[PDB]
RNA sequence: UUCCCGGGCCUUGUACACACCGCCCGUCACGCCAUGGGAGCGGGCUCUACCCGAAGUCGCCGGGAGCCUACGGGCAGGCGCCGAGGGUAGGGCCCGUGACUGGGGCGAAGUCGUAACAAGGUAGCUGUACCGGAAGGUGCGGCUGGAUCACUUUCU
RNA sequence: GGCUAAUCCCCCAUGUGGACCCGCCCCUUGGGGUGUGUCCAAAGGGCUUUGCCCGCUUCCGGAUGGGCCCGCGUCCCAUCAGCUAGUUGGUGGGGUAAUGGCCCACCAAGGCGACGACGGGUAGCCGGUCUGAGAGGAUGGCCGGCCACAGGGGCACUGAGACACGGGCCCCACUCCUACGGGAGGCAGCAGUUAGGAAUCUUCCGCAAUGGGCGCAAGCCUGACGGAGCGACGCCGCUUGGAGGAAGAAGCCCUUCGGGGUGUAAACUCCUGAACCCGGGACGAAACCCCCGAGGAGGGGACUGACGGUACCGGGGUAAUAGCGCCGGCCAACUCCGUGCCAGCAGCCGCGGUAAUACGGAGGGCGCGAGCGUUACCCGGAUUCACUGGGCGUAAAGGGCGUGUAGGCGGCCUGGGGCGUCCCAUGUGAAAGACCACGGCUCAACCGUGGGGGAGCGUGGGAUACGCUCAGGCUAGACGGUGGGAGAGGGUGGUGGAAUUCCCGGAGUAGCGGUGAAAUGCGCAGAUACCGGGAGGAACGCCGAUGGCGAAGGCAGCCACCUGGUCCACCCGUGACGCUGAGGCGCGAAAGCGUGGGGAGCAAACCGGAUUAGAUACCCGGGUAGUCCACGCCCUAAACGAUGCGCGCUAGGUCUCUGGGUCUCCUGGGGGCCGAAGCUAACGCGUUAAGCGCGCCGCCUGGGGAGUACGGCCGCAAGGC
């Protein structure tokens, strides 16, 4: 079975982005959908939608890329350069308000989860709430 | 390794063995000489070098090199020794400080006196 | 153009790079250190059983063998449990010395040989078994870390 | 033995009150209230004496300090695995301020332990210190907090408080006195001595300040302390001069013999004036006390300075210690001479055997400075034990494989709880130190003030996304049903053919065999070759492969029986029932061992023949164990795909095994090859990952020594872990 559905999703995204695929399918969940909402708000993706494959619910995530480039290796620059899960099964990463990191000098974002719901780093900073650190994306 | 493995077994702290068994964190050691010899060096070089068998107040008995152009060392001579080794002469883990006890400093060395234990010569 | 000598091109293998007149293995002999087993003899600790057991609390006696008494008792003294310590026997551990003896490392390079790196000359490695001055040899099986289309013959 | 006073001891009364038994009420472990019964108090002294001061007795409470219990954290060795016997618990007693198995009887058999017990080694712990970007590592001296000890071992008294450093008792060692019967002594208190050692101080000044004990007070005591001295031991501050000075003295060192270098450096000129000589001389010191007032508040007066004639102020006033390491590269600074694998240097790579920028000296230069190097130790660089922050296809490292215990991890939706997690408030987080600001000694060091913080935990409250738990539900994971399929998967029993060897028979003759070439060997007791018959063992040619099965080892004629694993289809059933897996257990090639049987071929050892300098080998002729079967052991390997298992995602092309299908082709599972992206140090890997990620197990930290020594466990042994 899937050990970490989150990590599964994010890794699928990494893969699909590496091959410059159009969109990608991920198993449906509220958590995942919210994380993708955060991902869409900051514009790391074109967007998402709820779809149905076979007899099972899924989520279509449409990736996002840049303009065509010059010289050898025409492949465009990744909008998402690096994305990695932080909290894991067997090791849980929990940060307080003053423990909340800052990604790439503000050039990138951090996805957290609080009692007020799934938030970004600056959102959790302004609301002044700590929680589980899900992953880092820049 | 997995995190749980580090929870159980954990990392191992590397130790360090002393290259100077004068024990007692010893900066130096006082000892009485046994013999005074000349030891042939290993393959890389060829020479006649002056070493000595020294019994120590620590109870140890070890070989020690004798720096300087010349020296005076008898059988029962009293000698203070210091750390540091001699590579071209295997088996010698210690150095002999000159200018201390029965070991006199080298005569007429005007460049570096400190390590060879010579006093400042008279003025011009 | 099979073979002897010199040489060239392509390829293949190499643990060679003062470059096969190369590198490299081991027994034994010589030089120098450290170490194991270890009878035996000293020393230390600990454990059990038994025995001896000071001081001191606690406990009993404290009586026509002692002292004070308001007769209610108290002190002295006596006995006893524990007990520091000591002894015996047995068991175990550590530590010193130790005849004899096992192997090792380094170095100076001698000795018998050619083991391994080119198919290193019987491809090698290997676990195991046996044998042999030594490297090793061979049997069973396994591995590709094996070349290639398909007499023998040392060393520098 | 005798006299005697008291805040010494005792007896009686006084019962504000308290103590104890029993009862009741409230509260909830032994807290409080209350009733009867019983029991308990005591000290006087001085006065400026008939009124105050000091002190006493009982009770309650505060303040301070402390005892005991508990949660959590607290080094190394698993070659220490079982440990415990008042040990674990209970009843009743003893003891204490109080719980306790602290102590003692009786009963029960419990208690601890891979989450590391017990044992061994090591070590006072902490606030902090050092280092480091950080995490962390190391350390625990000075100051401060707690603990433990007071020559070694043990025990009680006194008392609020000790199991008592300058108190007591005994045992032991040592020293001293002894009239030999016996006693005295305890610097890990200050200083000082001795011994050890590389090494650490004056047998100092003082009660002025601070603090402590007693006292109404005056005051006494105080090696606590305040000071001084010694030691570049550390940090900081400062001086050895400042300026004017020739293309540039001498001396010395290089030299193309022209010159260059030391270098404005020095002489000299001028100026300033550390040291020293005088004069003045401090803060730290105003309280206790006395006077007024009231012995309060308030006010007033007086005494007291170890440091010390020192800090400092004012005047006078001399140009007056520089040394140490290094100079090949790391690493900044170069030449001459000497030396000749000599003498020697060295932290690493290394230098030196005739012209050495590495040794020695000289000139010069660089670094630092009242200091400069060496040794030892700690962190660092070192991401080289990697949480941040590493690895295991060939460099070190995948466990031989499976099963599965503990443990670790958890598919989709709804709800409750709020343990984790997050937020607010509060308590703690002492002082010093560290950070910031101001200030005091001429600055700094140092000191002062104030400010700023802080993880961790306690308490109260709030949040519910994730983790957790409970309640319920879904079906993509997994299991199962039904219907099909392949396969050397494994066990038992039976059976078939070819061939080798031996026996029997027929026929048949001069050799066969074997090598590079020969010989040993077999043959006239008739072989080799041919035919027929019989015996027996062991292995299964073609099919057959780049093939298939199994978890690994491994599995190959065929029949039957017993039995495991596995693929596909039908969406049928259960409803997260899952993944991993320390230890344990089972399996485990070949060799080897034990017992028994069997033995054709093969073949270690061995018996021989050739070859060779030798041949204990390769070649050849024989031939035992063994190879085989039954049972019981042995646990090893290049047990290798040198790649642990499970899942998800990430171009394809080509060959193949097998299952299904509307069967050019699509699909599901398995085995190969070339290869997108990507990864890799390269080779190479590449939907069978070594790519992108997750969960869990095992394992690695330079080579040799050595998979050895010793220990333990397993085995009959060899040996293995
Ligand atoms: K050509
Ligand atoms: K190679
Ligand atoms: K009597
Ligand atoms: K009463
Ligand atoms: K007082
Ligand atoms: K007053
Ligand atoms: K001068
Ligand atoms: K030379
Ligand atoms: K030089
Ligand atoms: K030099
Ligand atoms: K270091
Ligand atoms: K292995
Ligand atoms: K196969
Ligand atoms: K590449
Ligand atoms: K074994
Ligand atoms: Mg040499
Ligand atoms: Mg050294
Ligand atoms: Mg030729
Ligand atoms: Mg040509
Ligand atoms: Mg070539
Ligand atoms: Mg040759
Ligand atoms: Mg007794
Ligand atoms: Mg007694
Ligand atoms: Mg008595
Ligand atoms: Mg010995
Ligand atoms: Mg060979
Ligand atoms: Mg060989
Ligand atoms: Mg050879
Ligand atoms: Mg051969
Ligand atoms: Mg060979
Ligand atoms: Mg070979
Ligand atoms: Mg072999
Ligand atoms: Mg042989
Ligand atoms: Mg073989
Ligand atoms: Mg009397
Ligand atoms: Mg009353
Ligand atoms: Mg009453
Ligand atoms: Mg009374
Ligand atoms: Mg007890
Ligand atoms: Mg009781
Ligand atoms: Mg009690
Ligand atoms: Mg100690
Ligand atoms: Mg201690
Ligand atoms: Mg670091
Ligand atoms: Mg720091
Ligand atoms: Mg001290
Ligand atoms: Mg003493
Ligand atoms: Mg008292
Ligand atoms: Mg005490
Ligand atoms: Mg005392
Ligand atoms: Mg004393
Ligand atoms: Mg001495
Ligand atoms: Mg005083
Ligand atoms: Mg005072
Ligand atoms: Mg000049
Ligand atoms: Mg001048
Ligand atoms: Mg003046
Ligand atoms: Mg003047
Ligand atoms: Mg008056
Ligand atoms: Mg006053
Ligand atoms: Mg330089
Ligand atoms: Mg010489
Ligand atoms: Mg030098
Ligand atoms: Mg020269
Ligand atoms: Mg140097
Ligand atoms: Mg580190
Ligand atoms: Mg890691
Ligand atoms: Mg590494
Ligand atoms: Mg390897
Ligand atoms: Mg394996
Ligand atoms: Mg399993
Ligand atoms: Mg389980
Ligand atoms: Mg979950
Ligand atoms: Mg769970
Ligand atoms: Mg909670
Ligand atoms: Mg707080
Ligand atoms: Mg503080
Ligand atoms: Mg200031
Ligand atoms: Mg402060
Ligand atoms: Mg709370
Ligand atoms: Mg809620
Ligand atoms: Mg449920
Ligand atoms: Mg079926
Ligand atoms: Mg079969
Ligand atoms: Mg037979
Ligand atoms: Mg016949
Ligand atoms: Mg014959
Ligand atoms: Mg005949
Ligand atoms: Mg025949
Ligand atoms: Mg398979
Ligand atoms: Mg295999
Ligand atoms: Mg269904
Ligand atoms: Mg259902
Ligand atoms: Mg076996
Ligand atoms: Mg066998
Ligand atoms: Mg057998
Ligand atoms: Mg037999
Ligand atoms: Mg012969
Ligand atoms: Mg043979
Ligand atoms: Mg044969
Ligand atoms: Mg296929
Ligand atoms: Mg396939
Ligand atoms: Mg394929
Ligand atoms: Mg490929
Ligand atoms: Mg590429
Ligand atoms: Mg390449
Ligand atoms: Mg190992
Ligand atoms: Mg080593
Ligand atoms: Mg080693
Ligand atoms: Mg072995």
């Amino acid at each position: 079975m899937l050990t970490d559905p989150i990590a599964d999703m994010l890794t699928r995204i990494r893969n699909a982005t590496r091959v410059y695929k159009e969109s990608t399918d991920v198993p449906a969940s509220r958590f995942k959908e919210e994380i993708l909402r955060i991902l869409a708000r900051e514009g790391f993706i074109k967007g998402y939608e709820r779809v149905d494959v076979d007899g099972k619910p899924y989520l279509r995530v449409y990736l996002k890329y840049g303009p065509r480039r010059q010289g050898p290796d025409p492949r465009p620059e990744q909008v998402i350069h690096h994305i990695r899960r932080i909290s894991k099964p067997g090791r849980r990463v929990y940060v307080g308000v003053k423990e909340i990191p800052r990604v790439r000098r503000g050039l990138g974002i951090a996805i957290l989860s609080t009692s007020k719901g799934v938030l970004t780093d600056r959102e959790a900073r302004k609301l002044g709430v700590g929680g589980e650190l899900i992953c880092e994306v820049w | 390794p997995t995190i749980n493995q580090l929870v159980r077994k954990g990392r191992e702290k590397v130790r360090k063995k002393s290259k100077v068994p004068a024990l007692k964190g010893a900066p130096f050691r006082r000892g009485v000489c046994t013999v005074v010899r000349t030891v042939t060096p290993k393959k890389p070089n060829s020479a006649l070098r002056k070493v000595a068998k020294v019994r120590l107040t620590s109870g140890y008995e070890v070989t020690a090199y004798i720096p300087g152009e010349g020296h005076n060392l008898q059988e029962h001579s009293v000698v203070l020794i210091r750390g540091g080794r001699v590579k071209d002469l295997p088996g010698v883990r210690y150095h002999i400080v000159r200018g201390v006890y029965d070991a006199a400093g080298v005569k007429d060395r005007k460049k570096s006196r400190s390590k060879y234990g010579t006093k400042k010569p008279k003025e011009a």
